[PDB]
């Protein structure tokens, strides 16, 4: 019954500060790795990050390298992800998905989803 | 039936063994004196009401140095050196029983894993995996703390023995009076109380499967319960078999608290009519005899658990024990194949009037026959559970046939054989079930690393664009199963796996079942594409996921069909 | 956070809540009483003399009395008659305890578990079985558990609270020794030993997920253990693991044990002092003050149970308690479905337009279009795992859609009439699981008994010639899920179930998997027989089972194409 909310990213101009909380449920949160996913506008998904067991090595893409840190916080049940600034791309509304969604078939997964928060910050 | 228990020990396990029996012992002695040392000390402390009536401090004292209230304080700091030096002693004996206990747990386990790893697949596929899996390690947990239960009983009746003669050694109807009422006690709750614990106890054990039972059934029903609407007929049921789990249920503790605190109204009684006795028998020793009953109140502060733990091992030698050690040999001294041969496949796969079934069910197949070149490409279509997998596993090395030969290169496959032709064949099990660590040993299947073996492989397996995102690569841990790996991504994984073999056959048993439609032909072409050099059997549940296939072989009730 | 707790339990709960805390007050006293009756039984048990001085032990003393050591006999028969008597009480206490524990283990789990079988079909689909299986009886037992811990925690420090203030009245400087003694040893062990016995505790939890699961792992592996060929890769992995597991282990159940072992010689020396420091002051009264040490020591005594049972419940009172309690405003104010009308059922089962997927999870169909005319005798042909079983509990009163009719007559089907739908369909299930009872309840569903229309059920399953076999006959106890029912049998009973329903559509939801044609044949055309008068939606699994099947509508991919 795996039901997972993100909700707290805005409308905020580029260049500040953004950090999305995705909250999970109906499942042992700590032995499960995390990652994050996004939908495009006409386009299909993109991956943006992932994240181990313990929260001890990270991972990022080649488009948002050097700008986000993750972090995991297993007592709230939390997979957080700070956000500076933003492309005519970064919007894509970034859900959360469950285990580690990063290859080219494992995205066809609802292993998470939950309403969204869309972040189209423009010029 | 000792004769059973020699047989799985050894040196190290052996001579463990006795060092726990000898300490067993000592720990018991340490007790003794431990007690025993309050004697004297207790006895020159009361000396000091009768002022002087032995040699015991004006008269004994003058034998070293010093003065009487110096010798009371050094023979009391000596008895706080022993007593906390026991505590340390005791505690290391308690440290190497569970030492030897839990370190049989691995050495014996160790072997048995190994024994329901060496039989034949058929004797692996009989019994069930639940069952196993406990005849590896539900065993030794009960082995070892029953070994570890008869080291610490053999402890304990030492301790009660000379801590018996210890009380012998001072009084005599007291320990007589104590003897009989401490064995009066000993009956009536093992005799008339323990059979009531478990006549209560094992209607407990009925009434928990009567409720756990019909709970588990009521839940199964739920859509038919929807449409019935009507749950009266199911709750009227659930409700006086629930009132009959409750106060069969009470009973049990009920009667496993009467022992106890009868014991206490018992040990009160008895504690008090160790003075009764003293006082009113002219031995009035302020000091000789005023002492000794300091003994016993702490000869039976250490005697208490002393009896509870004798019953504890003594259920746990009946419970355990006899109905643990028997199987253990059987399970262990278990056949396991035995053969030494090589084979070669160059042409095709006759499988030659197979005719199988499994040990007690009926045969699925009868005079099956067919043939497989070198890279065919077939397929089994089936009904599920019919007799494709079974099949399969009979043209694999697994499953001695019954009548049938499976010639390859006009060559009989036999148990000379088998082994070496059990090497070059993949499995891919769609569902396959990874162990929660590296992708790499994952592949590898914990066979050390090949490196230059495995880069080609992931390439291969098309997994190269995943393992560049990964956090640890390579390194990042699979979790459990699937978990941080979905349904095509432990696809991949798999295919790794069998790809890492180097193999010539792959066989993919019903690998088209666990996923989406667009994750599957995508897949199955990049297996087609790495099984160009190699072969492949397929035990498709689906039509058209097999196309390319040149052989597609559909099995019916018991005959094989070929359709494309 | 207490106020979820009245909202569970009722007044006669509540009158018996306070029935055992009452108790649990008042078993203080009787074992404070108990223990104080000891000191004047032992003071006059001494010294005669007592019993002609002070203004309480005089008259007495020439009231059929006549010499003294008569009386003092008759006191101590007294206080073993007391302490029967506290026996007895003590057992009747600890009797209403268990009682009220198991008897709420009922009357909770009762509930929670008919608010689990009214929720939706969703939302009972969603949540396995062992997840709800918990809910309703693990949940429960440790709730029922925990209200008793602290009814025994109060009782429990209500009986140190006055024994520890029965000590201040006889003593003063040795009771705050022992107090300051007690203090210390109740401090170190609960923040030296407290933590490693965590710290090598949930490190035990955490090695035995790691030592089970990849060995769990390699038995779902065992035919590619088979091909390897090589257990070293395995075996370097467990044996690596394993020597891991065996330390994990073993500082566990030491460091678990250090506590009590340490414990005995703290309850050695703090006797022996406490003797020995009455014996070096001069109250030495001969009886009048070293009686009062049998006091201390029966004061102790009951004090050790006492000091484990605080921390028991105070662990219970942590380790569970709000852990449980919020998770019932969660179980048991679940929400249900709602409505009350009747529905009819004449015409046609239009379906248009479907479409419809889970809570949150892709749609299945996207435009799914047919319709069911009463007494079409319609098939679903699909896959395992595209949505056979889906569609047909969406036809059903199952399921609210998302997008869906499912006109009944040109009527909507909602909750007002989704019962009265539901009524008159009747599922069949060819796995039908049994409950282990007559054959006669199992068709009942419960249902009390109904010769009348029940007789004529057991004609229309063609169970006749099996029951007449059969010992018991109609009230043959089935023997659980399939004693010596064959499949076939079992098959009958299905149908028999759901025909006591007296139901309108009738489904079968894979009703071919498992048994031999021949042995379904006979109760497939069975069904096509006594299929005549009603509707039915078989959800076929295999091919040619659907021979006289008016309609056979193939939902493939989201659009649902037509065969027979
Ligand atoms: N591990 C097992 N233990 C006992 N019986 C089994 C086991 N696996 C399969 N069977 C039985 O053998 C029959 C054939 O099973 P299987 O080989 O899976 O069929 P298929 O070859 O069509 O997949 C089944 O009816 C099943 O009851
Ligand atoms: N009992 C169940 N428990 C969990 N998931 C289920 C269950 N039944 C169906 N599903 C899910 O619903 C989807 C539809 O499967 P299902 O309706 O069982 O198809 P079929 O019955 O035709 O095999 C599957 O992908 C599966 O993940």
């Amino acid at each position: 019954q795996v039901q997972l909310q993100e909700s707290g990213g805005g409308l905020v101009q580029p260049g500040g500060s953004l950090r999305l909380s995705c909250a999970a449920s109906g499942f042992t949160f700590s032995s499960y790795a995390m990652s994050w996913v996004r939908q495009a506008p006409g386009k299909g998904l993109e991956w943006v990050s992932a994240i181990t067991s313990g929260g001890g090595s990270t991972s990022y893409s080649d488009a948002v390298k050097g700008r986000f840190t993750i972090s995991r916080d297993n007592a709230k049940n939390t997979l957080y992800l700070q956000m500076n600034s933003l492309k005519p791309e970064d919007t894509a509304v970034y859900y959360c998905a469950k285990g580690y969604v990063v290859d080219f078939l494992d995205l066809a997964e609802y292993d998470s989803w939950g309403q969204g928060t869309q972040v189209t910050v423009s010029s | 039936m000792v004769k059973k228990l020699f047989f799985i020990l050894s040196k190290e396990d052996k001579n463990f063994l006795f060092f726990l029996l000898v300490f067993s012992v000592f720990v018991s002695f340490i007790e003794t004196f431990a007690i025993s040392l309050v004697m004297p000390f207790i006895t020159l402390a009361s000396d000091f009401s009768y002022f002087d009536r032995n040699k015991y401090l004006i008269s004994l004292k003058e034998y070293l140095n010093i003065p009487v209230f110096e010798i009371i304080v050094y023979f009391g700091v000596g008895l706080i050196v022993f007593y906390v030096f026991r505590a340390l002693l005791n505690a290391y004996y308690f440290h190497l029983l569970a030492r030897f206990s839990k370190g049989r747990k691995h050495a014996i386990a160790y072997k048995v894993f190994s024994k329901f790893l060496n039989i034949n697949y058929e004797k692996f596929t009989q019994k069930n995996q639940s069952e196993i899996l406990k005849s590896i390690t539900g065993e030794v947990y009960n082995l070892s703390t029953m070994i570890s239960s008869f080291l610490l009983l053999m402890s304990e009746i030492f301790v009660v023995l000379l801590l018996y003669a210890l009380m012998l050694l001072i009084n005599y109807k007291i320990t007589l009076f104590l003897s009989i009422f401490m064995v009066l006690n000993a009956f009536i709750l093992v005799k008339i109380l323990s059979p009531i614990i478990k006549k209560a106890g094992l209607r407990r054990e009925e009434a928990m499967k009567n409720f756990f039972e019909i709970l588990n059934t009521n839940l199964n029903n739920f859509k038919f319960i929807k449409l019935k609407t009507k749950e009266d007929g199911v709750l009227s049921l659930f409700k006086a078999q629930s009132e009959a789990f409750s106060k069969a249920n009470i009973t049990n503790e009920s009667v496993a608290a009467v022992p106890r605190i009868y014991l206490e109204g018992i040990g009160f009684c008895v504690l008090v009519f160790i003075v009764v006795f003293l006082v009113l028998k002219n031995e009035s020793d302020i000091s000789g005899i005023l002492s000794t009953i300091s003994i016993f109140v702490l000869a039976l502060y250490r005697l208490m658990p002393s009896a509870n733990r004798i019953i504890t091992s003594y259920h746990d030698l009946l419970y355990y024990h006899s109905s643990l050690n028997i199987i253990y040999q059987n399970l262990r001294q278990e056949e396991e194949n035995l053969g030494e041969g090589k084979l070669s496949f160059n042409q095709e796969l006759k499988i030659c009037n197979l005719s199988f079934g499994y040990e007690g069910k009926k045969y699925l197949f009868k005079n099956l026959n067919l043939n497989i070149k070198k890279g065919e490409k077939i397929a089994f279509i089936g009904e599920s559970g019919c007799g494709k997998s079974t099949l399969v596993d009979l043209i694999i090395g697994l499953l001695k046939p019954k009548e049938g030969q499976i010639l390859i290169d006009k060559q009989e496959l036999n148990a000379s054989n088998a082994k070496n032709y059990r090497q070059k064949i993949g499995y891919i099990p769609q569902n396959i079930y990874l162990f929660n660590d590296s992708i790499a040993k994952n592949i590898t299947f914990g066979d050390a690393v090949d490196e230059e073996k495995l880069n080609k492989v992931i390439k291969q397996a098309n997994l190269e664009h995943f393992i560049k995102n990964l956090p640890q690569g390579v390194q990042t841990k699979v979790g459990d199963g699937g978990s941080n790996l979905s349904g095509g991504q432990k696809q991949r994984i798999a295919i790794a796996r069998a790809l890492y073999l180097e193999p010539e056959i792959l066989v993919l048993d019903q690998a088209t079942s666990a996923l989406d439609t667009q994750s599957e032909a995508k897949i199955m072409d990049e297996i087609y594409k790495i099984s160009k050099d190699k072969t492949m059997i397929i035990i498709a549940h689906r039509l058209s996921t097999i196309t390319q296939c040149d052989k597609v072989y559909r099995l019916e009730h018991g005959k094989l069909k070929e359709e494309k």
